[PDB]
């Protein structure tokens, strides 16, 4: 029952649909966006690598990786993660502004375990994961957003990282 | 068993357009991205451009991007190159390699197997069939069984060209060295063998040399000079 | 784009040893490096993938090791089919994707003085409007050799091209190709044309000589 | 706490419409759960049937093709389960449950148990069985009452309305070949204290609405 | 359709003794539930997602597994643990069940008590005769009941009923009913019912007189 009104884009760096656009990485049933290396600033231009994540299987765990601030030496020393109560508040796109939106309420059944690992489910320890329900009734796409635009180290910026979920029905029998 | 042939490779006159081939033989496709590596004459391999599966997500360089296309049918087996609006800077030789599929992390074997290699030269240099001009043992004279020959293949394009001695018969102490451009643009080797210095009037020598392009074959006799 | 620089440019070893490749990355990549052989005209061959990965089929003596900016590949003991080029590649900040620019695996042999031929133009080229002269070093090692054109004792330069063969696969050798271009109108108004070979199997350089017209 | 019950036709013919009334009380209908029906087959596997989110959409078994229905009275706070076409094989004892936190089922009901025959619906008869005693007694008597002729199951059989709640035996239904079940209930006395209590056969039948009431006196041998 | 086969079909244990169940998924399932239910009751839901245990159930019972097999394992088996337990799966729908595994308290104390008991005076009136044997307070649940009239066989006109186990001494009772017409009883004086049971010391004939007795 915790929500606010922010307003984001999608985008707040200058780039727009020439996106470096990318699948998750879909081993068994664990599909992985890891924004470990792709967010550190290479050239001197931000630019936004779009992670995307179709489902259409029952049981089909999420795993997003976005690194810390400062868990290396001057690389992401201002990274934003976007919901900061994510993976239980998500973003969903409200006519070209992304607004948030309870999980649980969005997908119903959900399966979210309070740690990730032993540490806590939150992007704050630097993974975020939850696993898709048996049942999924209306297509669903939401998304999760994190930024090293603002971190520059040697007149280089960081890229800006967007998921997006796009959940396919499953399970219905009408 | 498990192959990759590319066919499409050429002289093109620069500024001009190509299609590239890889037809894989012996493994499904679709369950592998497909990429194109291509590598310049004497220097190291330089990534041109990577399709995933289907074709939702297709990259490429920054120095091809606009003039080249990449395309794929998983039912013929196939990974297409369309390069237009050539430059000489664009002359090499390409490759495709499988690859697990692109990921944000592309971890895995790439480039598991690689294909066979097309050349593809662009110049503005008309395709041209050698001139073969024998160089002679006769300075070489010293006793003790040491003498070279050779023959000197100029003025061709495009490259390959085959040089054999005696129709294949003489393949050992035979060096052919690698081909260099010349400021005109075409092209020079020669090839030289080292035999004993006894075996100059009795045995006879062949440079039998085809050149693909044009259907250039010439075989020319090397014999001794007065001096 | 990250550029991963591979050192030594130029390996030389002789076989039944160990061999330590180094790739070193501009902004500590994550291990994501694949390691390729090719020879000669030839596709490449994929031999440690992960950067700690072995392929199937690659040897159990190859070795991939390393993290973040340096990673070796280790060849725990050479044999004669693993002398050739070497490339690193990552793919962790991409597109692009990167490579190295390569390493050289020669054999190590014991040192071979060049057999120093030259060769006049032939008559026929004359007739042609062009002439070369060629000299011809055989059989030495090492790779380095230096040749100068002497031209009645004076030194000339630009009108030379060179290329050398690769290596033997049991002589270990290899052999230089020194091409000098000039025209008729530029041959037929000189005397004597010389080749002067600087190598470390010669004592003292070798200068093979060429009198035009007679001999 | 949630409660839930299930209503009461015990008995439908074939080739009839099957209706059921799942009542939820303590919580609502409306709010954040998935609302399940669930048969059991008779001493046998479970057969999920079905539910209705709080949103009102539906998921059923698709074993069942276009001929059940899971709707809703949410002013009543009430799920209905209409199952059309019922055959023999339809006969199971039928309950509702409120899904569990992730897909189980965590809250249940109490049961209906649904016999589906082509028959008419008749009561019981209680016939008396008395201690009389012959050899091995042990010290001890035992005295019971036999329900005969009763369709369809179930009956609920007490001893003195519920003021004998110590020693529990009743047996199971069996069916005759007539069709009509029939089962018997026994308790165990000490033998020298047979007139103390008087022994009551409470039996009700919930589908013919029966109530009998039977005294056990002893015989002579 | 998940199949879950479940195995044993039915098991006995002595209190204390260790009890592991098993569930065989036809396919890969991500998290195993189950259930359990006592006779005469709702199943109360007992694991859910393969480990964890919902409020209301003891720490000796322990649910575990992955792919095709998961398990059910009891440390110390007590008298209240004896239910049957059901497996479910949701990793597609529609969810399944498993048969169940029926679990009973074994104790080696057998006291059978046989009474006999003729048909009502009323029942004779209306024109049955229906004869009950009863079986009181024995395990195991293997006994052989005959019926006799004036020394002779009976060839399926006989139908018995087993109870459940009772809570109190994990002990049992049977019924068997002779179920007859008028003409035929009343035409033989001398009645008789056979218990053959595993703990008896000799098996137990009991007889009566028509009327008289």
């Amino acid at each position: 029952d915790l929500s606010y009104e922010t307003t984001e884009s999608g985008d707040t760096a200058v780039s727009e649909d020439s996106y470096d656009k990318y699948a998750s990485q879909n081993t068994n049933k664990e599909y992985v966006c890891d924004f470990t290396d792709q967010l550190k600033p290479t050239e001197s231009g931000p630019k936004v690598k779009k992670c995307e994540v179709k489902v259409n299987e029952p049981l089909i765990k999420v795993k997003i990786i976005c690194p810390l601030k400062g868990s290396v030496e001057k690389l992401y020393d201002n990274i934003e993660y976007v919901p900061k109560k994510s993976p239980y508040v998500v973003l969903t796109k409200e006519e070209t502004k992304l607004k948030e939106k309870l999980l649980s309420k969005l997908i119903y059944g959900l399966l979210i375990s309070p740690t990730v690992n032993e540490k806590e489910n939150n992007f704050k320890e630097g993974v975020i994961e939850f696993t898709l329900p048996p049942v999924v009734h209306k297509a669903t796409v939401f998304y999760f957003i994190c930024d090293n635009s603002k971190t520059e180290d040697d007149n280089k910026k960081g890229n800006r990282g967007i998921v997006e979920v796009y959940v396919e029905p499953y399970g219905g029998s009408l | 068993e498990v192959q990759l042939v590319e066919n499409g490779g050429g002289l093109v006159k620069p500024g001009g357009s190509l299609r590239l081939s890889c037809a894989a033989s012996g493994f499904t496709i679709s369950s592998y991205g497909m990429n194109w590596v291509r590598q310049a004459p004497g220097k190291g391999l330089e990534w041109v451009s990577s399709i995933s599966s289907g074709s939702t997500y297709k990259y490429y360089s920054d120095s091809v991007k606009g003039r080249f296309t990449i395309s794929r049918d998983n039912a013929k087996n196939s990974l297409y190159l369309q390069m237009n609006t050539l430059r000489a800077e664009d002359t090499a030789v390409y490759y495709c390699a499988r690859a697990p599929e692109p990921g944000l992390t592309w971890f895995g074997e790439w480039g598991d197997y690689w294909g066979q290699g097309t050349l593809v030269t662009v110049s503005s240099a008309s395709t041209k069939g050698p001139s073969v001009f024998p160089l002679a043992p006769s300075s070489k004279s010293t006793s003790g069984g040491t003498a070279a020959l050779g023959c000197l293949v100029k003025d061709y394009f495009p490259e390959p060209v085959t040089v054999s001695w005696n129709s294949g018969a003489l393949t050992s102490g035979v060096h052919t060295f690698p081909a260099v451009l010349q400021s005109s643009g075409l092209y020079s080797l020669s090839s030289v063998v080292t035999v004993p210095s006894s075996s100059l009037g009795t045995q006879t020598y062949i440079c039998n040399v085809n050149h693909k392009p044009s259907n250039t074959k010439v075989d020319k006799k090397v014999e001794p000079k007065s001096c | 784009e990250i550029v991963l620089t591979q050192s030594p440019v130029t390996l030389s070893l002789s076989p039944g040893e160990r061999a330590t490749l180094s790739c070193r990355a501009s902004l500590s990549i994550s291990s994501s490096l694949a390691w390729y052989q090719q020879k000669p005209g030839q596709a490449p061959r994929l031999l440690i993938y992960d950067a700690s990965n072995r392929a199937t089929g690659i040897p159990a003596r190859f070795s991939g090791s390393g993290s973040g900016t340096d990673f070796t590949l280790t060849i725990s003991s050479l044999e004669p089919e693993d002398f050739a080029v070497y490339y690193c590649q990552q793919r962790s900040i991409w597109p692009p994707i990167t490579f190295g620019q390569g390493t050289r695996l020669e054999i190590k042999r014991t040192v071979a003085a060049p057999s120093v031929f030259i060769f006049p133009p032939s008559d026929e080229q004359l007739k042609s409007g062009t002439a070369s002269v060629v000299c011809l070093l055989n059989n030495f090692y090492p790779r380095e050799a230096k040749v100068q054109w002497k031209v009645d004792n004076a030194l000339q330069s630009g009108n030379s091209q060179e290329s050398v063969t690769e290596q033997d696969s049991k002589d270990s050798t290899y052999s230089l190709s020194s091409t000098l271009t000039l025209s008729k109108a530029d041959y037929e108004k000189h005397k004597v044309y010389a080749c002067e070979v600087t190598h470390q199997g010669l004592s003292s350089p070798v200068t093979k000589s060429f009198n035009r017209g007679e001999c | 706490d949630v409660q839930l019950q299930e209503s009461g036709p015990g008995l439908v013919n074939p080739s009839q419409s099957l209706s059921l009334t799942c009542s939820v009380t303590g919580y609502s209908i409306t709010s954040d759960y998935y609302w399940n029906w669930i048969r059991q087959f008779p001493g046998n596997k479970l057969e999920w049937m079905g539910y209705i989110t709080y949103d009102g959409t539906n998921n059923y078994n698709p074993f069942f093709k276009n001929r059940i229905s899971i709707t809703r009275d949410t002013s009543q706070n009430q799920f209905f389960l209409k199952l059309n076409s019922v055959t023999t094989e339809d006969t199971a004892t039928y309950y509702c449950a409120r899904d569990g936190r992730y897909w189980y089922f965590d809250v249940w009901g109490a049961g209906t148990t649904v016999t589906v025959s082509s028959a008419s619906t008749k009561g019981p008869s209680v016939f008396p069985l008395a201690p009389s005693s012959k050899s091995t007694s042990g010290g001890t008597a035992a005295l019971g009452c036999l329900v005969k002729d009763y369709f369809p199951e179930p009956v609920t059989v007490s001893w003195n309305s519920g003021a004998l709640t110590s020693g529990v035996h009743t047996f199971p239904a069996v069916l005759q070949s007539s069709g009509l079940y029939s089962l018997s209930s026994v308790v165990t006395v000490p033998s020298s204290s047979l007139g103390t209590q008087t022994y009551i056969c409470n039996v009700n039948h919930k589908p013919s609405n029966t109530k009998v009431d039977k005294k056990v006196e002893p015989k002579s041998c």
